[PDB]
RNA sequence: CGCGGGGUGGAGCAGCCUGGUAGCUCGUCGGGCUCAUAACCCGAAGGUCGUCGGUUCAAAUCCGGCCCCCGCAACCA
RNA sequence: GAACCUGGGGAACUGAAACAUCUCAGUACCCAGAGGAGAGGAAAGAGAAAUCGACUCCCUGAGUAGCGGCGAGCGAAAGGGG
RNA sequence: ACCGAGUCCGAACAGGGCGCGUCCGCGGCCGUGGACCCGAAACCGGGCGAGCUAGCC
RNA sequence: AUAGGGAGCGACGCUUGCCCGGUGCCGGAAGGUCAAGGGGAGGGGUGCAAGCCCCGAACCGAAGCCCCGGUGAACGGCGGC
RNA sequence: GCUUUACUGCAGCCUGGUGUUGGCUCUUGGUCGCGCCUGCGUAGGAUAGGUGGGAGCCUGUGAACCCCCGCCUCCGGGUGGGGGGGAGGCGCCGGUGAAAUACCACCCUGGCGCGGCUGGGGGCCUAACCCUCGGAUGGGGGGACAGCGCUUGGCGGGCAGUU
RNA sequence: CAAGGGUAGAAGGGGGCCUGACUGCGAGGCCUGCAAGCCGAGCAGGGGCGAAAGCCGGGCCUAGUGAACCGGUGGUCCCGU
């Protein structure tokens, strides 16, 4: 009795997948409460398009999320607002480095993801993080 | 009684009753002690299903019982809304 | 898989002593199944073949230049029953079974290489080879081997054992030949 | 007529479930001995195991021909 | 709606010089439907031919082949001519 | 099977068993049909009856 | 369940004995026998073959019957010389 | 027409197998891939099962005294898990026996733990089916039973046809 | 072995070799509604006893049995959709 799953359980594979079972089984527990699905060629077939659909539909994330460390990885930051002799100014933040995160050429921008812990406020050469996908640890210089 | 799905109904068979062992071995042959006329009736079973508003319920042979579930999925190709079990049923096929 | 391999069969300090194992039909009817001990072998072991075929006692001479390194004559007779149990000889041919020390008091009874003069011929071959067994009350087949001296040569037991036999009346089905012993096995298709 | 379960002391009759063991009451004989009788008590005759045959140091046992009584689906022009 | 047609159901007397298989008989009859007809119909056919070529109807084949308490009795098809 | 004025049984150049019209009419008789005519007691099918009678509401 | 069905007897009085061998019915998770089905040792038919087809032992397989026991206001029976 | 332990059926009832027919389980079967078991009359360190080969496996893959302590019975150990740990024991050869102990192949009479193919016997659940509840796409109860389909065998004057 | 007919010039009693209690046929008959039942010379094959002539296709004779159909075995030149 091919069926596809859905919300995943044991005993049975995890969701979408097409396990075998017990005709009584799938047709007065499984599709009655909506636990799975007939494997009619129907829907067999129907699921493929989930999977081409997100599988050839993932060179975006995972091999284009990607440009963003072929071209603002390799390339100087240094905060236009010097400092004293070590405490830097512009308190140097995740928004003092976010602003032009993008505006130094164009191609993608972001504020939030950043391995920053706590406000440097304090002048040197760091080069902390971003995410999610491989982590791009982008050269910032917070010159005096 | 007949099927909904498959239209399988009752036939008349013979209950025919033999005696003695057959030829394929010791000899004579069998003999009929007698010949009744009877009917067998297709394995009519219930079944009751969602689909849509209401939840419509089906006769039919136990042969073909998945064919009402795949009636079903079919189904969902239909505009039906309106409530009423009945019509339904002969909206489907 | 048409074939078997002749080389894999490799615990000993020079693996010659490979077996040949079987299993057909046990004790069928009120009979069995026994093989003949020393037939030919395509090959010739390599072990001392001390083929003490008790023939005539004119197996002194020259049935000690081709056969066995001791044959018993008419001088290791009942001189054999009479002196323990170290004074293994087979037997005569023809219809007069003089089994006096050799062939009844318990190894070898077969019979002599039709010579009727010595031992030294060379229109046979099975002078210095193998012996055999027989059934076991469960098992059967049993034997030696051919003789490791070669290539191809291991494929001797395919067609002197595993491609030899007519002994047996009605069993079943003789579905084994799972050979080599006193080191690897090989219980492949023969 | 086909599978397949056993014959044992005169009789009742266990081992064969994994091969050396000749089991016992009653009954037969003497005794012990009691009121007669009876349980009991001790000794004891009382089984080439149907047997042509394979198997073993030893075979009733591993087992073949069926010889016979019980069981015996079913069949029966 | 007289018969005719198709489908769904479907006897017994009788015959077998008793009777049960068998026969009568898918007859009588009940039911549904079709129509001036009805059914069938363009091969998942036939059957031995280097074959034929929808279906139906008639003549033959043929009381043959066979079926059968191998009893009583039942009884084709191919092919050929229309 | 097949052979053929022969063939079968047989080993048998023994024997013995079997080996020469159609069509139409007419008439007698036979088979299947009720089959010379009338006659049951009964069997089965589909209906019609509880305004008589029986029970009950 | 002081109700409903079946059976025999038939106000009331005094009572209603003995026999479970057979028959029936009730109780027996053991044994024996037992169908389809399961199972397949082994055997057969063809094929060059893979194979495709058949038969088919042992053993597992219910009710029922055999067996054990009960039961008479159950069917019945209730001595001879 | 009626009867029965006359024949042959049929209704009806009983019954196995499958179908509707599902979850989770604990317990055992048939047995084919397995892992190792065992036979103790004599020789005998011991309990050698067999046919035969038959003189090295073993060693930093740790060969010997040593301890927790599983198993089975013929109470001998067959056998085996942790650490100290050591550098050699088994056996051919021998006693002996119808066969001989290092070793490996391949057989099982009984047996057996990790698992498939799979059948039984218990439990529990619920969601099929079934019954119920001031209407319920819901709640109670029963529950893979019962019912119903196909099929097995049986009882079967209740009825039928007949002799 | 019932009775009868027959029979010692054996069909009776005893012994020695044997298996004709043959196969393939069968002139001609008895009896007779049918089909059954009964007798049988002789020819061929291969034998048995006898020196041989010859006798032997069960038994002194008359009962000791059962059409067909349906099946079971063993064979064989046959048919084999
Ligand atoms: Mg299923
Ligand atoms: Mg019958
Ligand atoms: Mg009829
Ligand atoms: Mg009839
Ligand atoms: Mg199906
Ligand atoms: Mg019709
Ligand atoms: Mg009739
Ligand atoms: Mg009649
Ligand atoms: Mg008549
Ligand atoms: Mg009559
Ligand atoms: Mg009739
Ligand atoms: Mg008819
Ligand atoms: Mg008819
Ligand atoms: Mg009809
Ligand atoms: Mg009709
Ligand atoms: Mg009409
Ligand atoms: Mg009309
Ligand atoms: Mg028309
Ligand atoms: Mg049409
Ligand atoms: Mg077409
Ligand atoms: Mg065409
Ligand atoms: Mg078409
Ligand atoms: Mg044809
Ligand atoms: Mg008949
Ligand atoms: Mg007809
Ligand atoms: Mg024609
Ligand atoms: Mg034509
Ligand atoms: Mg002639
Ligand atoms: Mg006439
Ligand atoms: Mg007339
Ligand atoms: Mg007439
Ligand atoms: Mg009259
Ligand atoms: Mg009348
Ligand atoms: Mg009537
Ligand atoms: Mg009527
Ligand atoms: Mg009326
Ligand atoms: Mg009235
Ligand atoms: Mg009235
Ligand atoms: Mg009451
Ligand atoms: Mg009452
Ligand atoms: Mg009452
Ligand atoms: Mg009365
Ligand atoms: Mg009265
Ligand atoms: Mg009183
Ligand atoms: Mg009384
Ligand atoms: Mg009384
Ligand atoms: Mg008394
Ligand atoms: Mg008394
Ligand atoms: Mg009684
Ligand atoms: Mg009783
Ligand atoms: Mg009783
Ligand atoms: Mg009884
Ligand atoms: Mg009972
Ligand atoms: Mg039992
Ligand atoms: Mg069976
Ligand atoms: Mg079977
Ligand atoms: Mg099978
Ligand atoms: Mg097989
Ligand atoms: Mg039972
Ligand atoms: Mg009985
Ligand atoms: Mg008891
Ligand atoms: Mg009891
Ligand atoms: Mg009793
Ligand atoms: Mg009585
Ligand atoms: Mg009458
Ligand atoms: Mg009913
Ligand atoms: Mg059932
Ligand atoms: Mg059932
Ligand atoms: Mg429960
Ligand atoms: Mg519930
Ligand atoms: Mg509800
Ligand atoms: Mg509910
Ligand atoms: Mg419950
Ligand atoms: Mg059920
Ligand atoms: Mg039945
Ligand atoms: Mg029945
Ligand atoms: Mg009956
Ligand atoms: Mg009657
Ligand atoms: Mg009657
Ligand atoms: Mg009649
Ligand atoms: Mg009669
Ligand atoms: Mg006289
Ligand atoms: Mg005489
Ligand atoms: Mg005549
Ligand atoms: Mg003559
Ligand atoms: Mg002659
Ligand atoms: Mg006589
Ligand atoms: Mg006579
Ligand atoms: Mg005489
Ligand atoms: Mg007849
Ligand atoms: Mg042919």
């Amino acid at each position: 009795m091919k069926v596809i799953l859905l919300e995943p359980l044991e005993n049975l594979g995890d969701v979408g997948q097409v396990v075998d079972v017990k005709p009584g089984y799938a047709r007065n527990y499984l599709l009655p409460r909506g636990l799975a699905v007939l494997a009619t060629e129907s829907n067999l077939k129907a699921l493929e398009a989930r999977i081409r659909a997100q599988a050839k539909r993932l060179a975006e994330r995972k091999a284009e999320a990607e440009r963003l460390k072929e071209i603002l990885e390799n390339l100087t930051l240094t905060i236009p607002v010097r400092a004293g002799e070590t405490k830097i100014y512009g308190s140097v933040t995740a928004k003092d480095i976010a602003e032009a995160l993008s505006r130094q050429h164009g191609v993608t921008i972001d504020p939030k993801r950043l391995a920053l812990e706590k406000p440097i406020k304090e002048l040197g050469e760091y080069v902390l993080t971003y995410k999610p996908h491989p982590e791009v640890p982008i050269q910032l210089k917070v010159s005096v | 009684k007949v099927c909904e799905i498959s239209g399988k109904r009752p036939i008349v068979a013979n209950s025919i009753q033999r005696r003695g062992k057959a030829k394929r071995e010791g000899g004579v042959g069998k003999k009929t002690t007698g010949i009744s006329k009877r009917r067998q009736y297709p394995n009519l079973q219930k079944v009751r299903v969602r689909v849509a508003g209401q939840e419509i319920t089906f006769r039919v042979a136990a042969s073909h019982i998945p064919k009402v579930y795949e009636l079903v999925e079919r189904a969902k190709g239909l505009r039906l809304e309106g409530l009423s079990p009945k019509e339904i049923k002969k909206e489907l096929l | 898989k048409v074939y078997t391999i002749d080389e894999a069969a490799r615990t000993a300090k020079f693996d010659e002593t490979v077996e040949v194992h079987a299993k057909l039909g046990i004790d069928p009817r009120r009979s069995d199944q026994n093989v003949r001990g020393t037939v030919s072998l395509p090959h010739g072991l390599g072990k001392q073949v001390r083929v003490l075929a008790i023939a005539k006692g004119e197996k002194i001479k020259e049935a000690e230049e081709a056969g066995a390194d001791y044959v018993g004559g008419e001088e290791i007779i009942q001189k054999i029953l009479d002196g323990w149990m170290d004074f293994v000889m087979g037997a005569v041919g023809s219809k007069l079974g003089r089994i006096l020390g050799p062939r009844g008091l318990n190894p070898k009874a077969g019979t002599v290489g039709f010579n009727i003069g010595e031992i030294i011929r060379e229109i046979k071959a099975g002078r210095i080879e193998f012996r055999n067994d027989k059934t076991g009350a469960i098992h059967a087949p049993v034997g030696k081997a051919s003789f490791p001296p070669e290539k191809l040569a291991d494929n001797i037991r395919a067609f002197i054992r595993a491609l030899e036999a007519h002994k047996p009346e009605g069993a079943k089905g003789t579905f084994l030949r799972s050979v080599y012993v006193t080191t690897t096995m090989g219980p492949s298709v023969r």
